[PDB]
């Protein structure tokens, strides 16, 4: 047998639902989804880390001259000054007080740090949701990881389930993304080659072990001015150190919906949004026949004190009268209370209390007993706690949300116009007829 | 590495919304995120007590 229903995606909260087969009797349905996996696909653009600002040692044509050559190294920059007339510790380099010219090379590698202290730019497109499911029908209570978009299906033992589309497409990672260390952040880094000096990326490579390593550091050569030999230089400040110290949080701290950030591969845990539809063929033997089931003969709601909030802060007693004794499924017909036992034991006549959790200021809602129902009456009051630690099991919808004192008094403040107005409509109409007749 | 834990915050209630009445001597990170369409992702490095 195929069923089709619409599970909230909140992790931690079982949904409950009762399938009535017409043949069959009736039998529980509570579904949970332990834990959900939105993983992206994603392509690594580049990464980059403190730049190693390596100056090769100077050389001299002692009484010529000199040409820039044309490197691939990153950032490559090259100069040639006129005459230096350089002295060391062993004393004078060179014979020509003029055209004794000089060539000043510096170029960019990775630190050696970087191995460790490094971060990878990477794009995302649209996210497939993967979820474990725990479901239970009956007795059984078989597991499932299944992909959420609609078409695949998460094949079990036999029970055969497909999920979604989700509700609603969502994606904790904008367009670029930037992973360092654990961490995840959400920074429009420059795209590949376009680096900026000073600012973060200003040196990529496609691989920490690759040669065509490419930056933009705004490196400039100075005259040597002291006699000395000595090669100086300015170079704009390391953009990825900028970065570091204005990185802002992490995503662990700033995506929204509570959800739990981790990495290798990137992705996102336990995220509640959304509704999942869900379509579950549950074979039929798990399914038991009324003529062997138990059908109750009579039973009656009495409800004690109820609150609503997240716990489960409401009791009622079912008085019931049956035929045999067996494992009937009570369960809820509406979407503002949820009960907490599923089955229980019945007898011939007896009677059984429940516990459930409303977010209704009144239960006004029907509870089925092995098909049979009974409309309980109650009216719940304002909890007195201010915050728990569970999160609220059930949604609050506006219907079943003011309790029936507002809903009276705002019935018979409508009415009393509605009622008003129709009867000056109808007093008119009379008037005209009262005055055509006897005219 | 080992990393020290701080105080353990005391938390009072009220009608939506809490007080962390909070003790550190040194800096100390509190980063606070709700559940919804909107992160309002905030931080904040205290010293000292306060609320």
């Amino acid at each position: 047998f195929e069923h089709a229903t619409t599970v909230p995606n909140v992790p931690g909260i079982p949904y409950k639902a009762l399938v009535e087969r017409a043949g069959y009797a009736p039998l529980n349905l509570e579904i949970t989804v332990v834990s959900s996996e939105l993983t992206p696909s994603t392509n690594k653009e580049y990464v980059t880390c403190k730049f190693h600002t390596v100056v090769p040692s100077p050389q001299v044509k002692c009484c010529g001259s000199l040409e820039c050559k044309a490197s691939s190294k990153a950032d490559y920059t090259c100069r040639v000054f006129g005459g230096v007339y350089p002295f060391m510790w062993g004393g004078a380099q060179c014979f020509c007080d003029s055209e004794n010219t000089q060539l000043s090379e510096a170029y960019v590698e990775f630190a050696p740090d970087c191995t460790i202290d490094h971060a990878v730019a990477l794009k995302v497109h649209t996210a497939a949701l993967k979820v474990g499911l725990r479901i239970v029908y009956g007795n059984t209570t078989a597991r499932l990881d299944t992909f959420v978009n609609g078409v695949t299906p998460g094949s079990s033992r036999d029970l055969k389930v497909i999920a979604g589309p989700i509700s609603a497409a969502f994606s904790p990672f904008d367009h670029k993304v930037v992973i360092r260390k654990g961490l995840v952040y959400n920074y429009d880094f420059p795209e590949y080659g376009a680096m900026n000096p000073g600012a973060f990326g200003d040196i990529q490579a496609s691989s920490l072990d690759a040669t065509d390593i490419v930056a933009r550091t705004d490196i400039r050569l100075l005259k040597p001015s002291v006699k000395n030999i000595h090669v100086p230089y300015t170079q704009a400040v390391s953009g990825y150190e900028m970065w570091k110290n204005n990185s802002g949080r992490p995503l662990q701290e700033t995506a929204p919906f509570g959800c739990k950030i981790e990495v290798e591969p990137l992705r996102a845990t336990n995220c509640a949004y959304g509704h999942i539809p869900i379509s579950i063929d549950i074979p039929d033997a798990a399914f038991v026949r009324s003529s062997e089931s138990p059908t109750i003969l009579e039973v009656s709601c009495t409800v004690a004190d109820c609150i609503y909030s997240a716990d489960f802060g409401g009791s009622l007693t079912l008085q019931y009268k049956a035929n045999r004794e067996g494992h009937c499924p009570v369960h809820s017909h509406s979407t503002t209370a949820v009960l907490k036992e599923a089955t229980t034991h019945v007898t011939a006549t007896g009677s059984i209390t429940l516990h459930f959790s409303t977010s209704s200021p009144q239960a006004n809602f029907i509870v089925s007993l092995c098909g049979k129902k009974t409309t309980c009456n109650a009216e719940c009051k304002p909890p007195a706690d201010h915050i728990i630690g569970e999160p609220h099991k059930v949604d609050q919808e506006f219907q079943a949300a003011v309790s029936k004192t507002s809903w009276n008094w705002l019935l018979a403040l409508f009415g009393g116009a509605s009622s008003l107005i129709v009867v000056g409509l109808i007093v008119l109409v009379c008037s005209s007829m009262l005055i055509n007749t006897r005219r | 590495c080992p990393v020290p834990l701080a105080h353990t915050p005391t938390v009072t209630k009220w009608f939506k919304g809490i007080t962390l009445h909070l003790t550190a001597t040194r800096p100390t990170l509190l980063t606070t995120r709700k559940l919804g369409l909107r992160a309002d992702a905030t931080a904040e490095w205290i010293t000292g007590t306060t609320s």
